[PDB]
């Protein structure tokens, strides 16, 4: 009884800012933890973003700068934003729901290409 | 500092037969472990988590059994529905979770 | 780049009297026809000097600057070129370095790598330093500059000031008197504790002159000065007992910390500053070697059992899922946390589930504050009453322990002590 | 007592004096800077109408009375330190940092200007920039630098570098926060160190040059020193390193004038 919509993929060249939607069904952003997760061609699943119920939000050692969130409460849409992007970088994005230690919620995505 | 990796790459049996996929963890996670599908094309769907329980609206056929280190799924009949890829999460204290290679398995 | 000499003769030092050697002006103020003391560093008559002699002969040791040194030296066709003041000689630290060539008279202080044996060589080699990076003193100066040349030398170094004495004048030590002008001063601002002379070789190679220095010591001492119309001088003349929340067998738990107030005691902070397990002494605002010294009006100590991500993440620098919803660090700490492995007990042959920490809160938990976390927790739109749905669950979760987990990953007994300040009198102060 | 008989050694182009204040780039409380300042305007009173002190008690000197005294050796420094420590520069006062990086002494003349900091000096990150000492085995000398790099030791065991207990690193940085408080804001503080000593002057300010007048009962200021008395050549031959001389009584009874350079007897 929960879905996942997602929005802003299409033609983005390198080094580019782009804007990503994900808005909840059903759930409240502001109460849960939200998860973003990559599936390259060819490869598997790995670690993009977690923003925490809080203001604060947790990155990698690769994506440790470059990446501001900043999600709005009043359409329960979570925003996510890049300033730069490799050629390396261009795959399918889910956004994602779930509990301590283990993911739930999934959804669709949006493609975005770089040349 | 902590990397995934499966042995198994791409195993064929048949409905009558066990896969026996297993994840390579170096050090030892205490039933912290979940595994999942990914469907070519299609969205991934829940298997089970925390590898001794069973998510709710799973039909009862994948299983799990490990303390630290050595988990292996089993399961009864190898139904021509389920046929995705599998990888291994595991987390430290905080939720950062950790995902190995894929394993396809194929007619 | 520097070369080794292995031509040194070792040789006994020699020692000559100091009648009337060691009396400069005690300031920059002139007095005329008047008797006036001072209380500053001399040299007392009567002394004890060393002889030293260079003619092969290249007698360059290295001797300790405990206090100002009187430098006496009959000097004939340019020998001795200037002097190195520093406490190790090395990069580590800044060391002077004064050198008078054939144009000018610079003086630089840098980092100098003095190598074991530093020397100068018309004259055109400089082997005193490699290199330095880091320095920006600089300092150019006007030249200072039978035997027939006699030459006086006194450094003090006092309140961070480097005064330099010259006296020229014509003539063993003779015996007579003479008067020493202040010249330039310079605040260096340095520490010295050690110096050493400078040797000139002359190749033909590497040949020195017949020339000669003594090295004297200074004491405080009053001294007499009398003056005439002329304007010259004429002739001088109940313990707390830490043992009971430092070695208990069970602890409480995570999110329900115990809180425990002991005072009206010392304290002793070298009895648990020596102890083996513990490897983690991370501290701020305080150094540990001061808080034996000060005094603190609070005293507060915590008891919960927790791995060392949080023993790390204790810092308010960075954030985590307990450190936001569990329990935080006030920007203004003042205090320490002490962690130590605890993996010979609380293991068992099954899991532990005495433990359990907070996951999800609404909001950041102020520091210091009692939660309890009974209460069911509401995601969805419609809020459930202590069922256990989809959207609506409990927080709280259950603990697994094993002996083979990885290098930090294991609970570790954890003790938070803060300091506070308040106009309140301090209860403990030993 | 009508008016003064020579004037104050000659005045010479304003120095730069707008570069040691208002800087962008201040240095680290333990590697601090010197410079000299010689032979020019001595023009302190337009600070007043520049960014506000707030912390400009002094002791043994007038603040208004600079003009007048015309020190001749100056010490400028740079200095970075907290809202909550800038009360420890007195002497006299115990403490971390008054006895591990710098120390007032007790014959200090002068004082030093601090000034708040909250439109620069700040950022979206931490400002890593300045570090400061908090280990040492000694005490510190007054105006002496220290520049350590060595490790600390604690403990008889050695230590080759870092260490987790056995040796700690004797330098640490500073976290400076936007919302950090009022009361941990860093200040920069500048020193201004006097001599209060009779000595040949150098640098002076701004004044009016007189027409020397001779055998006339008027007052005089010599270096920022008062008397009455009449003026009269002698015999007396002075070093050129001297300047003046006492008596028996510590009152003066010569000086050295600029320029002229002749003997000028007070009495
Ligand atoms: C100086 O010391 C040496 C030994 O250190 C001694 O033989 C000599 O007599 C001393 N000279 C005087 C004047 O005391
Ligand atoms: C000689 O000394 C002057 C200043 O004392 C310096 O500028 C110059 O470089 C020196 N020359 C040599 C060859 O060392
Ligand atoms: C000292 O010099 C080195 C270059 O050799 C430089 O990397 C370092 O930053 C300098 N240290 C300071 C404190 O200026
Ligand atoms: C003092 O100076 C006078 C001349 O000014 C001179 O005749 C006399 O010899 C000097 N005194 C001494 C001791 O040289
Ligand atoms: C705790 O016990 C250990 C040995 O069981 C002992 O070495 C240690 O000193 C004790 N702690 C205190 C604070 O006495
Ligand atoms: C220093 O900067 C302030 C900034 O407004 C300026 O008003 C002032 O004139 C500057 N000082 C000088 C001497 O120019
Ligand atoms: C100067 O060096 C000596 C010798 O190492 C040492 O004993 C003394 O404490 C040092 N002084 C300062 C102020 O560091």
């Amino acid at each position: 009884e929960v879905q996942l919509v997602e929005s802003g993929g299409g033609l983005i060249q390198p080094g580019g800012s782009l804007r990503l939607s994900c808005a909840a069904s059903g759930l409240t952003v502001s109460s849960n933890y939200m998860h973003w997760v990559r599936q390259a061609p060819g490869k598997g699943l790995e670690w993009v973003s977690v923003l925490y119920a809080g203001g604060s939000a947790f990155y990698a050692d690769s994506v440790k700068g470059r990446f501001t969130i900043s999600r709005n409460n009043s359409k329960n849409t979570l925003y996510l934003q890049m300033n730069s992007l490799r050629a390396e970088d261009t795959a399918i994005y889910y956004c994602a729901r779930g509990l301590g230690d283990y993911l739930d919620s999934w959804g669709q995505g949006t493609l975005v290409t770089v040349s | 500092d902590i990397q995934m990796t499966q042995s198994p790459s791409s195993v064929s049996a048949s409905v009558g037969d066990r896969v026996t996929i297993t994840c390579r963890a170096s050090q030892g996670i205490g039933s912290w472990l979940a595994w999942y599908q990914q469907k070519p094309g299609k969205a991934p769907q829940l298997l089970i988590y925390a590898a001794s329980t069973l998510q709710s609206g799973v039909p009862p056929r994948f299983s799990g059994s490990g303390s630290g280190t050595d988990f292996t799924l089993t399961i009864t009949s190898l139904q021509p529905e389920d046929f995705a890829s599998y990888y291994c999460q595991q987390a430290n204290s905080v939720l950062a979770l950790t995902f190995g290679g894929g394993t396809k398995v194929e007619i | 780049q520097c070369v080794n000499l292995t031509t040194r003769t070792q040789l006994p030092p020699a020692y000559t009297n100091s009648f009337t050697r060691g009396v400069y002006y005690p300031d920059k103020v002139f007095r005329s026809s008047v008797l006036h003391s001072t209380q500053d560093l001399f040299l007392p008559f009567f002394s004890n000097v060393t002889w030293f002699h260079v003619i092969k002969r290249f007698d360059n040791p290295v001797l300790p600057f405990n206090d100002g040194v009187y430098f006496a030296s009959i000097e004939k066709s340019n020998i001795i070129r200037g002097w190195i003041f520093g406490t190790t000689l090395d990069s580590k630290t800044q060391s002077l370095l004064i050198v008078n060539n054939a144009t000018n008279v610079v003086i630089k202080v840098c980092e100098f790598q003095f190598c074991n044996d530093p020397f100068l060589d018309m004259e055109s080699e400089f082997r005193v330093y490699s290199s330095a990076n880091n320095c920006t003193f600089e300092y150019v100066s006007q030249p200072f500059l039978n035997f027939k040349n006699l030459r006086e030398f006194v450094f003090k170094n006092i309140d961070g000031y480097f005064k330099i004495y010259s006296k020229h004048t014509p003539i063993d030590l003779p015996q007579g008197f003479s008067a020493l002008e202040p010249l330039v001063d310079l605040p260096i601002g340095i520490n010295i504790t050690r110096f050493q002379t400078l040797l000139a070789l002359h190749r033909s190679g590497w040949t020195a002159g017949a020339a000669a220095y003594y090295v004297g010591y200074l004491q405080p001492r009053t001294f007499l000065l009398k003056y005439n119309e002329n304007g010259t001088i004429t002739d001088a003349v109940n313990l707390c007992p830490f043992d009971e929340v430092f070695n208990a067998t069970r602890f409480a738990s995570v999110y329900a910390w115990n809180r425990k107030r002991i005072s009206n005691c010392v304290a002793d902070y070298s009895v648990l500053y020596n102890l083996a397990p513990f490897f983690t002494f991370k501290c701020y605002g305080v150094s540990p070697t001061k808080l034996n010294d000060l005094c603190f009006t609070n005293v507060y100590a915590d008891s919960f059992v927790i791995r060392g991500d949080e023993v790390r993440q204790i810092a308010p620098g960075q954030t985590g899922n307990i450190a936001d919803y569990n329990y935080k660090l006030p920007d203004d700490f003042t205090g320490c946390v002490i962690a130590w492995n605890s993996n010979k007990l609380d293991s068992k042959v099954s899991g532990n589930y005495n433990y359990l920490y907070r996951l999800f809160r609404k909001s950041n938990l102020k520091p210091f504050e009692r939660d309890i976390s009974t209460e069911i927790y509401q995601a969805g739109n419609k809020p459930c009453n202590g069922v256990a749905g989809f959207n609506c669950y409990f927080p709280l979760r259950s603990y697994s322990f094993r002996p083979t987990y990885g290098v930090g990953h294991q609970p570790y007994r954890v003790v938070v002590l803060s300091f506070e300040l308040l106009h309140a009198p301090a209860t403990v102060c030993g | 007592p009508t008016e003064s008989i020579v004037r104050f050694p000659n005045i010479t182009n304003l120095c730069p004096f707008d570069e040691v204040f208002n800087a962008t780039r201040f240095a680290s409380v333990y590697a601090w800077n010197r410079k000299r300042i010689s032979n020019c305007v001595a023009d302190y009173s337009v600070l007043y109408n520049l960014a506000p002190f707030f912390t400009f008690k002094c002791y043994g000197v007038s603040p208004t009375k600079l003009n007048d005294l015309c020190f001749t050796n100056v010490y400028a420094d740079s200095f970075v330190i907290r809202g909550d420590e800038v009360r420890q520069i007195a002497p006299g006062q115990t403490g971390n940092i008054a006895d591990y990086n710098y120390k007032l002494p007790d014959d200090f003349t002068g004082c030093v200007i601090a000034w708040n900091s909250n439109k620069l000096d700040s950022k979206v990150s931490g400002n890593y920039n300045y570090l400061y000492r908090l280990f040492r085995k000694s005490n510190l000398k007054p105006f002496e630098r220290d520049i350590s790099t060595e490790i600390y030791q604690a403990g008889n065991k050695p230590c080759n570098g870092v260490a987790g207990f056995n040796c700690y690193f004797p330098l640490r940085s500073y976290s400076f926060r936007p919302t950090y408080g009022v009361g941990h804001q860093p200040y920069r503080v500048v020193v201004l160190s006097f001599e209060l000593l009779h000595a040949p002057a150098t640098v002076c300010g701004p004044k009016k040059s007189t027409n020397l007048v001779k055998n006339k009962c008027v007052n005089f200021n010599f270096n920022g020193l008062k008397g009455t008395g009449v003026l009269t050549e002698s015999n007396k031959k002075f070093l050129p390193f001297q300047q003046f001389g006492r008596d028996i009584a510590d009152t003066t009874d010569a000086v050295r004038d600029p320029q002229t350079l002749e003997i000028l007897d007070i009495t």
